[PDB]
C-alpha cells in the first residue's frame, strides 16, 4: 500500500499485422459447363 | 405477356436472299428455277 514501480528507461518496438483485404472473382457459365458443345442438351436447359 | 426464347428453325436476320425476276407480259427471260426446300422456306413475294 505505499510502495509504487516507475520505469527508467524505454523502447520502440516495430509489429507486424497482415490482414487480407480481397479474393478472386470467379465467373461461371452454365453453357459448356453442364452440357458443353450439345445441342440436344441446351434445348433441354433453356426451362432453367 | 412473357419473354420466351426457344431453339428452331429460323430465317437469319439480315441475311442474303436471291432475287428471281417474273413479270404473254414476259419481256426480259421471265422465269422460275427449281429450288431447295431444305428445312424451311420463307418465300416472299
Ligand atoms: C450475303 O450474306 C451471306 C451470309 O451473311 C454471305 O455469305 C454472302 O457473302 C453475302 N453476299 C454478299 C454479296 O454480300
Amino acid at each position: 500500500n505505499n510502495s509504487i514501480a516507475i520505469p527508467t528507461n524505454f523502447s520502440i518496438s516495430v509489429t507486424t499485422e497482415v490482414m487480407p483485404v480481397s479474393m478472386a472473382k470467379t465467373s461461371v457459365d452454365c453453357t459448356m459447363y453442364i452440357c458443353g458443345d450439345s445441342l440436344e442438351c441446351s434445348n433441354l436447359l433453356l426451362q432453367y | 405477356d412473357v419473354l420466351h426464347l426457344t431453339q428452331d428453325y429460323f430465317l437469319p436476320f439480315d441475311s442474303n436472299l436471291t432475287q428471281y425476276f417474273s413479270l404473254s407480259d414476259r419481256y426480259t427471260y421471265f422465269d422460275n428455277p427449281i429450288l431447295d426446300f431444305g428445312d424451311g422456306v420463307y418465300f416472299a413475294a
